[PDB]
């Protein structure tokens, strides 16, 4: 279908490849185990 | 020999080359990543070719008489962007 194609071409001018693989690309902050043993959590609400 | 109307498809052919108007669908993208560029081809086929006319003036309306020297706006048929 013509109007499903131009759409879908339309999609993909808007948002190009690239910066949706480095954004995957970007990686998340990490939960580590602190020197008192307890696990210092980031607060999602505030990060990626 | 056709009238034209208000939200009717248009082919333009220019004058000298012979070619048609339309939209090259490959762009410098400078700016305006999104956008296209405007420029002639010389095959009829394809909705590249074609552009739709709509009525700037509020004062027309869809399916009206063409005003002799009117102010117009037109769309490229494939992407749905206006001559810009």
């Amino acid at each position: 279908k013509g109007e499903a194609i131009r759409i879908r071409s339309i999609l993909r001018s808007l948002i190009p490849l690239g910066d949706l693989v480095g954004v995957i690309s970007i990686a998340f902050q990490m939960p580590t185990i602190a020197k008192d043993g307890n696990v210092v959590e980031p607060d999602m609400s505030a990060g990626f | 020999h056709r009238t034209l109307l208000y939200g009717h498809a248009i082919l333009l052919r220019h004058s000298y080359s012979g070619m048609y108007l339309c939209c090259l669908s490959t762009s410098r993208s400078s700016t305006d990543k999104l956008a296209f560029d405007v420029g002639l081809q010389e095959d009829t086929t394809g909705e590249a070719c074609w552009w739709t006319i709509h009525p700037a003036s509020k004062q027309r309306s869809e399916g009206e008489k063409v005003r002799v020297g009117d102010d117009l706006i037109l769309v490229s048929v494939s992407s749905e962007r206006y001559l810009h």
